[PDB]
């Protein structure tokens, strides 16, 4: 046959089109899924991902580390606006939190 | 890169020509051809070969890869050119196989042969298991090629040939067809070839042949009557024979299914074990009557013994690279024997891995798809023996210019 | 076990302050850490070993203690694979 | 009315959210990394005509050094090698890129007695070596690297002794785990 | 003791003596690994750069084996499926019959 | 007999590299960044099977999707999620 071409190359993502479309259609969420809805998860999917790795690496540059660690994670999550009210209701291990100290705590 | 050459791959049952690049050749034809002095003439496609025609004579143009009659190979080569590949000889490069055993003297001839009487503008001529390596795809390895007349185990290393570390057995084809005929002779088969048979008629299984002799068949040789014997022997050989999974046992092999098979004259019978018995010598010579002999080694023994009579060294890559060639490792299970025999008796030390080249094309024509990619490359643009070099240098630069 | 909450020392519950911005802390502070942490604990161990039961092990696993985190709504990654 | 009219997934995703010249040409051409002339043919466009062999880079062959006659006589003499041997092995040093695993196999054992690849490989290296021993001036190759010959031998002779052991393999093998197995015990 | 550890004790010295012997024959492991192999590569080797376009066009031609096989496969294929479609074709014919005599 | 667990950090590690050619990430960090993809791949997954039950349709499609990211994703982030969703369709249905 043909050289077969997976869907991510053929759309333009990284994340497995396959694997997304296999667990769409193999789980609680429907019957049957369409050709169309893996390939728009995996597409929000990957672009969310590629968000918040920009932001750990930028928090990774700034404590001077190469390795971005779960401490990264935690900073970018907690300074970004968007991203803290996408995972506000979710804790990250080894993450720690941000040094907020109130103003009313301070020497006077 | 590429250039418009032609690839020849001569061998004692067939021989291969075509243009480099292709990923078949031009045109393949037997090689075992007749003769009629009309002076003497040649055929090729087989349709001017297998015709009933008067004082059909024997010849021999080139046996186990090897030039035995000059005369008969160079009109070979002029009935290729000019039927088949119909173009001047002086507009294409000659990439030519050889046996590895071939002589210095029959390369000079032929070297000369081809710059003296064709005028091609480039020559060069390439042993057949560094052209099966160049087509598998690996430049380090065994080249096990059974052929007609011959089963060789050949190494190669770095795209070289190891002459040292090559070995040979008989058993081939031409045991096969032995084989096969002593079959028959012992179940009182008539071997009946197509052009003796004029009009034929379904009989029972087992039952005689109801078929009737041509009432005005022309004169024709011994030698060209073994030979359309033969051409059935090999049809019933490609049709019926599989080789055993495990060393033969008769029990085992009297549980097998049968193969059901019709000759030329209508006789039609089924194959049992003796079938699988046959090829069973290949692997095993010492249960075949007719061949007292021990020194005659098996694919596996033969296999062994070439990576053996190698340096220590380099006998990994030669386990790791084992390519499997030829028109008798089509046989049913032949390559799966092979595999199981290899890995019985190779040290687990050394990684052992055959290629799965298993299609027809890929084995018999894999020393002539290797010199067409060989040919194909820009690289060996600079490798070719130029009209100039043969002449400056004379017969004897192809020693020097292709080893 | 018996009184393992007391293995949650006041240098240990005035590091977990500290770490929350908490500058000073009281005496009685420690007691209801320790009672509110128990009693967390006590929801998530009981909806992992729910995991457990009914999955027939007798270990209990780190996907159980996510699945029950995941309920209590306290999502937490990491130990996910 | 929808206005769509392109493919129904991208469709409702969008909306239900709102001069010739330049023949190629049987062209001959020479190759500049050769020295013979010879001239070939290749399909070349219309734009690169007579332009330079674009494989010639591929022709950077092994670097050999060659000796002299005065040379030899002087310092390559050797009791155990002659220039009949010396010059051949060094004409299939240079033709079949300094591999000795083939240089043994092309050796000419009708001239010459018979010899292994660590002795040929030894031979080679300490030519290269006292070539340019003779003097400090020389910046191309001055210390060749002699391999070593005699841990060589061993090291064939102590792994050709382990590769045709049939049934030594297992019993190695089996005794190996019991080793570990009762160094274990007695850790 | 345990009137069976020094048996045990005694078998294992009997194995020292078994593997001794194997040793002196044989040995066990084949020290100094390639230890003085100073071979000095090339500058560039040049031989790479056949075998590096040998890798790369001896894998082309068994694809486009492949791939030929598998275009002029699939070619013959919609031709299969074409005449089927002029089959098809008057079978489309008679399903406008059908849908006239429905108007 | 040898339990091999999948996971996305082939390709999470590969967009990584893309945005960053110079920044590596932790084994710790891919997993919390594994647990991440998980977690709203779930979320996604479910809010489009909820608009499909909801619209009576047995089977969920790149338009619930949108809608559901459109849901699930805050303010800048659902416009950004779904433009890319929307041009990642366009460009695989033009056979490229
Ligand atoms: N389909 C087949 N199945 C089994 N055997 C076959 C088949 N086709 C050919 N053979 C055997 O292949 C042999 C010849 O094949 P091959 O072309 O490899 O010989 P060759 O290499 O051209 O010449 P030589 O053997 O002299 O080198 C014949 O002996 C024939 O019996």
């Amino acid at each position: 046959r043909a050289k077969a071409k997976s869907r991510s190359s053929r759309a333009g993502l990284q994340f497995p089109v396959g694997r997304v479309h296999r667990l769409l259609r193999k789980g609680n969420y429907a019957e049957r899924v369409g050709a169309g809805a893996p390939v728009y998860l995996a597409a929000v999917l990957e672009y969310l991902t590629a968000e918040i790795l920009e932001l750990a690496g930028n928090a990774a540059r700034d404590n001077k580390k190469t390795r971005i660690i779960p401490r990264h994670l935690q900073l970018a999550i907690r300074n970004d606006e968007e991203l803290n009210k996408l995972l506000g209701r979710v804790t990250i291990a080894q993450g720690g939190v941000l040094p907020n100290i109130q103003a009313v705590l301070l020497p006077k | 890169d590429e250039v418009g050459a032609l690839v020849f791959d001569i061998g004692s049952y067939t021989v291969r020509a075509g243009y480099a690049g292709e990923d078949c050749p031009k045109v393949d034809f037997p090689t075992a051809i007749g003769m009629v002095v009309e002076g003497p003439t040649y055929y090729i496609d087989t349709n001017a070969l297998r015709v009933p025609r008067e004082n059909m004579e024997a010849i021999s143009p080139l046996k186990n890869g090897m030039v035995e009659d000059w005369d008969s190979f160079q009109a070979i080569l002029d009935h290729t050119y000019k039927m088949h590949v119909k173009s001047e000889a002086s507009l294409h490069p000659v990439l030519m196989s050889e046996a590895p055993w071939n002589t210095r003297a029959k390369r000079e001839k032929l070297t000369e042969l081809m710059f003296e009487h064709y005028n091609i503008p480039a020559f060069f001529l390439c042993k057949t298991a560094v052209l099966t390596a160049f087509a598998n795809g690996r430049s380090t390895g065994l080249i096990l090629d059974s052929g007609a007349t011959h089963t060789t185990a050949i190494p190669v290393h770095d795209g070289y040939v190891l002459q040292q570390g090559i070995v040979k057995s008989p058993l081939a084809g031409d045991f096969i067809t032995m084989q096969c005929r002593e079959l028959f002779q012992e179940m009182n088969i008539e071997l009946v070839p197509p052009y003796m048979i004029a009009s034929k008629e379904a009989v029972r299984e087992g039952s005689p042949a109801n078929w009737k002799r041509k009432e005005k068949l022309p004169q024709v040789t011994r030698s060209w009557h073994n030979y359309m014997c033969n051409c059935v022997i090999q049809d019933f050989q490609a049709s019926v024979l599989q080789v055993s999974d495990s060393t033969y046992d008769e029990q085992v092999a009297a549980q097998m299914p049968t193969v059901h098979y019709e000759f030329p004259n209508g006789y039609n019978c089924d194959f049992g074990a003796e079938r699988l018995k046959i090829p069973e010598g290949l692997f095993d010579p010492s249960n075949v009557k007719g061949l007292s002999g021990n020194t005659m080694l098996g694919v596996s023994h033969v296999v062994t013994t070439s990576v053996g009579m190698c340096d220590i060294d380099i006998r990994p890559g030669l386990y790791g690279s084992v390519i499997v060639a030829g028109g008798n490792t089509l046989i049913q299970s032949f390559t799966d024997r092979l595999n199981r025999e290899l890995s019985q008796k190779t040290p687990p030390s050394m990684r052992l891995k055959l290629i799965a080249n298993n299609t027809t094309v890929e084995r018999r024509f894999s020393s002539w798809i290797g010199g067409s990619i060989l040919a194909s490359l820009g690289t060996f643009q600079q490798m070719w023996i130029s009209k100039q070099e043969y002449e400056e240098g004379g017969k004897q630069c192809v020693e020097r210019k292709c080893p | 076990l018996r009184d393992n909450i007391q293995g949650i020392t006041k240098p240990a519950i005035r590091r977990l302050a500290r770490r929350g911005g908490v500058k000073r802390i009281s005496g009685l502070i420690y007691e209801e850490t320790r009672g509110v942490l128990k009693v967390f604990l006590e929801n998530v161990i009981r909806d992992a070993v729910t995991y457990t039961e009914h999955a027939k092990r007798k270990t209990v696993t780190a996907m159980d203690v996510v699945y029950a985190l995941k309920r209590q709504g306290r999502t937490l990654y990491g130990f996910g694979g | 009315k929808r206005p769509e009219g392109m493919h129904r997934e991208v469709y409702a995703l969008l909306y239900s959210d709102k001069k010739k010249v330049r023949p190629w040409k049987w062209m001959p051409f020479t190759n500049p990394a050769r020295k013979d002339g010879a001239m070939f043919f290749h399909w070349r466009r219309a734009a690169e005509e007579g332009k330079d062999y674009p494989f010639a880079r591929f022709n950077k062959t092994v670097q050999v050094p060659v000796y002299s006659e005065q040379e030899y006589q002087l310092y390559l003499h050797d009791d155990a090698w002659t220039k009949a041997e010396t010059d051949h092995l060094f004409d299939l040093s240079r033709r079949f890129d300094l591999r000795f695993v083939v240089i043994h196999d092309r050796y000419d054992h009708q001239q010459f007695k018979k010899r292994s690849v660590e002795d040929l490989k030894e031979r080679y290296y300490h030519i290269c070596a006292k070539l340019a021993n003779v003097r400090a001036v020389p910046g191309t190759d001055l210390k060749i690297p002699v391999f070593d010959a005699g841990h060589e031998r061993r090291r064939k002779e102590q792994l050709e002794r382990l590769y045709n052991r049939t049934p030594e393999q297992v019993a190695e093998e089996e005794y190996l785990l019991q080793e570990l197995r009762k160094i274990e015990a007695r850790k | 003791k345990s009137h069976a550890e020094i048996a045990e004790q005694a078998k294992h010295e009997a194995e020292i003596e078994t593997r001794i012997a194997e040793l002196r024959k044989e040995g066990f492991w084949s020290l100094k690994r390639l230890p003085k192999v100073p071979e000095p590569p090339r500058p560039k080797g040049h031989w790479d750069y056949l075998c590096e376009e040998m890798q790369w066009l001896s894998a082309d031609f068994a694809q486009e084996r492949r791939w030929k096989r598998g275009v002029a496969r699939k070619v013959v294929r919609m031709v299969i499926r074409h005449h089927e479609e002029q089959r098809q074709k008057e079978e489309r014919a008679r399903r406008e019959e059908q849908a006239k005599l429905r108007r | 007999k040898r339990s091999r667990k999948e996971s996305y950090s082939v390709y999470v590690y590969k967009v990584l590299k893309q945005v960053h050619p110079d920044t590596g990430i932790s084994s710790k960090a891919m997993g919390i960044m594994n647990s991440f993809v998980n977690d709203i791949f779930e979320r996604i997954a479910g809010e489009a099977s909820r608009l499909a039950h909801y619209n009576k349709r047995s089977t969920i499609t790149s338009r619930e999707i949108q809608t559901a990211v459109r849901l699930l994703l805050p303010g800048e982030l659902a416009k950004h999620a779904v433009s890319e969703g929307t041009k990642a369709v366009t460009k695989y249905t033009s056979s490229k």
